[PDB]
RNA sequence: GGCUCAGGACAACGGUUGCACCCCCCGCGGCGGUCCUAGCCGGACACCGCUGGCAACCCGGCGCCAAGACGUGCGCGCAAGGGCGGGCGCCCGGGCGAGCAGCGUGACGCAGCGACGGCCCGCCCGGGCUUCCGGGGCAUCACCCGGUCGGCGCGGUCGCGGCGCGCCGAGGGCCCGACGCCUGGCGGAGAAUCAGGGUUCGACUCCGGAGAGCGGGCCUGCGAGACGGCCCGCACAUCCAAGGACGGCAGCAGGCGCGGAACUUGCCCAAUGCGCGGCGCGCGAGGCAGCGACGGGGAGCGCGCGAGCGAGGCGGGCCCACAGCCCCCGCCGCGGAGCCGAGGGCAAGCUGGUGCCAGCAGCCGCGGUAAUUCCAGCUCGGCGAGCGUCGCGCG
């Protein structure tokens, strides 16, 4: 089936190497999970029997995740609203597909329920008084079956704000 | 490429220092995994059948072992392919024979008979220190044994004395210049000498220079240098004291024995 | 040929009987019925009138059994997994493709398996005997929880040599003692490890340590 | 384990590194704390009984019963993953050459073990990839490559990686022979030949690789893209009571075809080992026997003026899993040499025929009336249980 063996490629000179054996099971790959944001329907996670009896779980649908505000040391479980930016391609954004590095909007309730009363960074607080907070994804859905991340801070926040503001 | 692990062993592909006849058969015993590896071990049946001669076939050895007639480090072993290695204790109470497995100068395994006072322990080489679960310090040895909570004063390549009945450390010998050692690998297996120099190369092997009692000097890598005491051996050693004669003297000895 | 051997089985008394049918027109009402479907016995009025029957299985004229959810009047092939019906496996992951008759009933059948669920008051040629006795402790205790004695009966059945099934799930001295010894061993092991940790920590007063602090 | 060498020419393979980018059954040694009826839990199937279909292969329905089988699960917080936690030019413990491991703490999630206690860690064998060097011929193949070269990001993988996808840039190789084509191309340890330097070969005993009619796909499992495992297409082949069913000797014997060329459809696990297992079973692996002028080694067809010894036969031992064979002991006692040549190279010559005919002759040459060379007899020479002819390699 799908394989990642290098025998089917060309050489550094651009030559055809040739083939000397049939396909092997060590060098196989699998179809992508394509984890979807929920926005019969519910959280669905599958399990994969990998080499050595090891277990791998890929998420197909999920709606929640753990997010951390590093500067203030605040962490809660929050609901993810939608994906708003992705560097690889805009098609993933349109489909609300979750991958590592996606930029998402989370609900503000778990944070505002305790914030807006202590001196901290102005920008995060302005986000808090609203409905959503900009954030990022740091885990790998499709390998561990989870979608965690962290709240954006300084220069990267400015970068992404300037990116998505005109839209 | 074989689809799995290997279970057989051709006789011609067996280690040389086992001394197996070419015409004995197509096959040789395949040792099972255990305290020692394939190339640093010798199966029990070879000792029990081709040396001591208490058995003449595989079957007799099987009966003897399954009747519990040999103890290895205080534990009865019923496997004819169990691996025996260096500085192991071989006791047969039915005949009051006790042997310690060591190396001869020629580079082969030999049985040195011992006493009762020194058969309650063995020497082990520590070559790995690591943190296990929960950050608990650990320590491993050449015979595939691990000990938890070792003394901080014990470092790598040191030598450790452990009681056979209880795997508890008593005293330890450091790896240092001026300590008697015994070579356990390569061209110089079975030689005994004292460390004179230590030279390290970043990212490569560390070479140890040793001098024999007679003034001969030889070199070997640190991976097969075993400490056996502080200037004097801690255990009984073969009749010869780790002296390898030259071909001329060996020929003279052969002619004398002829 | 043109016929169908109907086999009737009685689960309440464990009696089974078979009969012969040489017609289809009388049995047209049997056509179009699926497995696990009530089938009034009026088709065979004499001796089987006023009785409700359920269709359980059958075999077509070539011998192919009938599968469940096929929903067809004709046999077909499918890949059968291990542990499914009408397939005896050889290895532990082997599959096999074979032909099976469709669940829907039709003239093509040569056999029928049916059961009696509700009947009238009339007697029919078609009590349940028992060939074996319950073996687990719970079963026999039910038929002559938290039962301290754990004793039991032994009258059983005799055939001369007396033969009775051995009782299972019974705890006496050996099992109780074994469990208690195992518990004591585990407690001793935990205590020894804790003591070793404590003395190691007491040592190293002149150095640093890192271990997983026990929470709770 | 056993068979074979089709395919594959910066590959496989050989030596030398590495994983601080990895996985691993048995075995050995440790470790063993589990959030929210425990005198012992629940329901089934197999074998089996009754009733049945079909030519065969194959199975159906009903029914009581077991588990070191399946499910649930008694318990001192514990799987994967995720955020935060070092410096001020550099260097001078858990551990390294190397900031690598572990731990704490804020949030998520309740994975595995537990109705006779094993989740986890280390070692070991094995595997996967990877650095450096070596790794066929043709220039009547001189320019080649376009995921081809690199970068960023995600995905997938046991895992690194153009391995795959999106975007960006343009690159990479070449007379120190690229690219293409051919091979009656598996590689090495090694074999033949013989002053020294070398030439040719390397199916086959050990190691490594690849395959099981061709081409693909997959389940089980630590481990197979396995074929004495399953699914499909193609090419073949088989049984059918014509609706259906079924197969893969490059495993051991045996058969057809092909070819210049190649053996018994034998007996046994007693030995060496492997699998399971306590006083053992099985194994066409392997061993024993049979055919066998591939070939290698050792004796002999006489010595002597009479004695002696072989082969061979009839019996007894030894050996053997059973039997042969060798060897030993007794009574009778089958003594058999061919293949080449006799002008030179090259050691070895006498009559009768034929008449440039028939024929010899590796080369030179003979034969048209003595033929020292043809065909025959005598004699002689070489090697010898072996001799000669054909093809190939070395010399
Ligand atoms: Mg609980
Ligand atoms: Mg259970
Ligand atoms: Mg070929
Ligand atoms: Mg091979
Ligand atoms: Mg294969
Ligand atoms: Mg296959
Ligand atoms: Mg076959
Ligand atoms: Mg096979």
């Amino acid at each position: 089936g799908i394989t990642h063996d290098k025998m089917y490629k060309r050489s550094k000179t651009g030559a055809v190497q040739g083939k000397w054996h049939k396909k092997r099971k060590y060098n196989l790959g699998r179809q992508p999970a394509n984890t979807k944001l929920i926005v019969n329907e519910g959280q669905k996670i599958s399990t994969i029997r990998c080499r050595g009896g090891n277990i791998k779980r890929r998420a197909l649908r999920l709606s929640h995740g753990s997010f951390a505000w590093g500067s203030a040391d605040i962490s809660h479980k929050a609901r993810i609203l939608q994906v708003v930016y992705n560097s690889t391609s805009n098609e993933l954004v349109r489909t609300n597909t979750l991958v590592k590095g996606c930029v998402v909007q989370i609900d503000s309730a778990p944070f505002k329920s305790a914030l807006s009363n202590d001196t901290l960074d102005k920008e995060i607080l302005d986000q808090i008084r609203g409905d959503h907070i900009l954030a990022r994804i740091s885990s790998r859905p499709g390998q561990v079956g989870t979608a965690d991340g962290y709240i954006l801070e300084g220069p990267e926040l400015l970068f992404y704000q300037k990116k998505l503001a005109p839209k | 490429m074989a689809r799995g692990v290997r279970k057989h062993l051709k006789r011609l592909n067996a280690p040389k220092h086992w001394l197996l006849d070419k015409m004995g058969g197509i096959w040789a015993p395949r040792p099972t995994n255990g305290p020692h590896g394939l190339r640093e071990c010798i199966p029990l049946i070879l000792i029990l059948r081709n040396r001591l001669h208490y058995a003449n076939t595989y079957a007799e050895t099987s009966m003897i072992l399954q009747d519990k007639n040999v103890l290895i480090d205080g534990k009865p072993r019923t496997d004819p392919t169990f691996p025996v290695g260096f500085m192991d204790v071989f006791e047969i109470p039915k005949v009051h024979k006790t042997f310690r497995v060591l190396y001869d100068v020629k580079g082969r395994f030999t049985l040195v008979p011992i006493q009762s006072n020194e058969a309650g322990f063995k020497l082990c080489r520590v070559q790995k220190i690591f943190l296990g679960d929960k950050g608990m310090p650990y320590l491993s040895t050449h015979d595939a044994r691990t000990i938890r909570f070792p003394h901080p004063d014990i470092k790598t390549n040191d030598t450790i004395k452990i009681n056979l009945k209880t795997g508890k450390i008593d005293e330890w010998y450091k790896f240092d210049i001026g300590k008697i050692v015994m070579v356990t690998g390569g061209r110089n297996c079975g030689r005994i000498g004292t460390i004179q120099a230590i030279d390290k190369h970043m990212g490569s092997y560390t070479m140890i220079r040793m001098k024999d009692t007679e003034g001969t000097e030889f070199l070997t890598r640190l991976c097969n240098v075993f400490v056996i005491g502080n200037d004097s051996p801690a255990v009984a050693i073969p009749t010869t004291k780790g002296i390898r004669p030259d071909i001329i003297k060996n020929r003279e000895l052969r002619l004398r024995s002829i | 040929g043109s016929f169908c051997k109907v086999n009737i089985s009685n689960p309440v008394t464990g009696a089974n009987k078979s009969l012969m049918i040489e017609d289809f027109r009388k049995s047209q009402t049997i056509h179009g019925l699926r497995m696990a479907s009530e089938f009034d016995g009026a088709a065979l009025g004499e001796e089987y009138a006023g009785c409700t029957f359920r269709i359980t299985g059958g075999n077509d004229a070539q011998g192919f059994p009938m599968y469940q959810g096929v929903l067809k009047s004709q046999r077909a092939r499918l890949l059968l997994r291990q542990g499914a019906k009408c397939y005896l496996h050889r290895r532990n992951g082997e599959r096999k493709r074979k032909s099976i008759r469709g669940c829907i009933v039709g003239p093509d059948l040569h056999a029928l398996s049916v059961v009696l669920v509700d009947a009238g008051d009339k007697t029919l040629p078609g009590v349940v005997p028992k060939r074996l006795v319950p073996k687990r402790a719970s079963k026999i205790r039910r038929l002559f929880t938290k039962v301290d004695p754990k004793d039991q009966m032994l009258v059983c059945e005799l055939i001369k040599k007396l033969k009775y099934p051995k009782v299972q799930r019974v705890v006496t001295d050996e099992k109780y003692a074994r469990k208690q010894r195992v518990i004591a061993e585990k407690k001793e092991i935990m205590r020894k490890s804790l003591q070793q940790l404590e003395e190691y920590k007491a040592l190293l007063s002149r150095m640093g340590k890192q271990h997983n602090i026990r929470i709770y």
